[PDB]
């Protein structure tokens, strides 16, 4: 089962600060170390910081600007980090990590997407993407569904439930005036549809939503 | 059983519990010391023994004040338990030999 | 505070051939590096720990090896599912610290 | 109190005088040489609470001759206090021994 | 004799931005770096201890990191006051010796 649980996302004005958690599972110990590491876009992982609970000290990045301040409760065997006055600078995945002691992270969170704006929250609009009627089909068929008007990242997109991965490509969200938009491929044998259903799911986590859009043939 | 031999034994269930907080201790003092490297469990624990025995091979050392403190508490721990068993051992030999006199 | 350098950052290679990643520590830190797989948009996972120790659950492709100041992360016959980024990370002084990543292209 | 636990009570006031003068001395005499590392007082007391103990992390030592002398009474201080304690000890037991033996 | 090498010799930058000077050390010196602010025509001001310790009346604004070799004095949202020449001490080895400076220009 999960060992560490993060919240998939988190939206902070600048200048605002967030908490961010991080619930552990598992066998736990008295040497657990939980650590925290920042990653930007397209860039490397940075360590923020630790943490014993069993005592309750944490150690940071002397390297860098102080933003976190680390907590842990132990009846709820969940470990917090605090980031405030945050900019932009400071808009990335947070991950949570557990290390027994011994110097290497055995597992990590699914992290958490933190994205400092001013902007609001926005649930996305998912439309279908089905061929059209002059469109020929080969041995496989390709569907998809539109996922728009969004804010702020990120979504998670499944097909059927998660039971269909295999043929699935999901692009990309590009930015545009304060909006984010993405669309998901995914390619069956073209005699499993329609017969077989096809779905794709968006979990929108900022706005805690998820939404399911069927994807049928056009009229 | 005699004192002695209760004492030594003592000591050295003293020691292995000494030696253990040891361990667990010199970690939380040195993590956040840059540069430390008693920082894991593990080679704290080989780090404290080779303390106690006052062994020296200088592959692991602590840097910070409460790690240094913890350590004295165990190099003080390992030397007294390591002198009472030689306390004991002087103590076997006398009366024995003692009885080797016929007292 | 230990630099861990990853060298070349992006690494192609022809599929089933072998390859290596390369992360050298500014001071010799024994053999507490450890590697961790990213592929995208998921999060690290831990291949070798320790320099050269296995890890359950990862192909017995993965390998590593050096101890000082070099250290190499092997993958014997690579495939797609190998596509990812690569970090070491060092534990041997405080604060640990991670590489800038190598990313593996087929 | 008996002569042995006064003695080694002696021998520990004694051994942290040394400590102190011998931090103190050490820093005098290792100033002025070049690349030495014995030139503040509070390491100075670390590596005098070591040199006592016959540690041996050899993160520190003099390398001058004054402080190299120094040394040598921190060492032997030491080495003479933890065996007086042990003798204290070994006295402690062999009373003991003698009681539990009717004597 | 410790030579502390402090580059580069100037620093430009735009206010409440955030500015790091350097001071590499020619051998390993643990934490024992000690740095110092000198505004024209003023004395020497202690600013950081031991490589990373505050200093009771310096601003928050100022923190120091690094260990071994390489040193780092950081100011967090650079302001006018912050106009002066910065030095590198280390007190590791006999005889102690500076940095040959570093000057903040705004």
């Amino acid at each position: 089962q999960v060992q560490l649980q993060q919240p998939g996302a988190e939206l902070v004005k600048p200048g605002a600060s967030v908490k961010l958690s991080c619930k552990a599972s598992g066998y736990t110990f008295t040497s657990d170390w939980i650590h925290w590491v920042k990653q930007r876009p397209g860039h490397g992982l940075e360590w923020i910081g630790e943490i014993i609970p069993s005592y309750g000290r944490a150690n940071y990045n002397e390297k860098i600007q102080k933003k976190a301040t680390l907590t842990a409760d132990k009846s709820s065997s969940t470990a917090f980090m605090q980031l405030s006055s945050l900019t932009s600078e400071d808009s990335a995945v947070y991950y949570c990590a557990r290390e027994r002691g011994d110097g290497y992270f055995a597992v990590w969170g699914a992290g958490t997407t933190v994205t400092v704006s001013s902007a609001k929250t926005t649930p996305p609009s998912v439309y279908p993407l089905a061929p059209g009627s002059a469109a020929q089909t080969n041995s496989m068929v390709t569907l998809g569904c539109l996922v728009k008007g969004y804010f702020p990242e990120p979504v998670t997109v499944t097909w059927n439930s998660g039971s269909l991965s295999s043929g699935v490509h999901t692009f990309p969200a590009v930015l545009q005036s304060d909006l984010y938009t993405l669309s998901s491929s995914v390619t069956v044998p073209s005699s499993s549809w329609p017969s077989e259903t096809v779905t794709c799911n968006v979990a929108h986590p900022a706005s805690s939503t998820k939404v399911d859009k069927k994807i049928v043939p056009r009229d | 059983s005699a004192l002695h031999w209760r004492a030594a034994g003592a000591a050295t269930v003293l020691l292995v519990i000494v030696l253990l907080a040891g361990s667990y201790l010199a970690v939380l003092a040195e993590r956040g010391a840059p540069g430390a490297q008693l920082i894991t469990y593990p080679r704290a624990l080989w780090w404290s023994v080779e303390t106690a025995t006052t062994v020296g091979y200088g592959d692991l050392y602590p840097v910070t004040l409460w790690g240094r403190c913890v350590a004295v508490v165990v190099m003080v721990a390992g030397i007294t338990s390591f002198g009472l068993v030689t306390a004991a051992l002087a103590t076997w030999f006398v009366g024995r030999e003692q009885e080797r006199r016929g007292h | 505070d230990i630099l861990l350098t990853q060298s070349p950052a992006i690494l192609s290679v022809s599929p089933g051939e072998r390859v290596s990643f390369s992360c050298r520590a500014s001071q010799s830190i024994g053999t507490d590096i450890h590697w961790y797989q990213q592929r995208t948009n998921g999060s690290p996972r831990l291949l070798i720990k320790y320099a050269s120790e296995s890890i359950s659950g990862i192909p017995s492709r993965f390998s590593g090896s050096g101890s000082g100041t070099d250290f190499t992360l092997s993958i014997n016959s690579v495939e797609s599912e190998d596509i990812a980024n690569y970090y070491c990370q060092q534990s041997n002084r405080w604060p640990f610290t991670f590489g800038s990543g190598t990313k593996l292209e087929i």
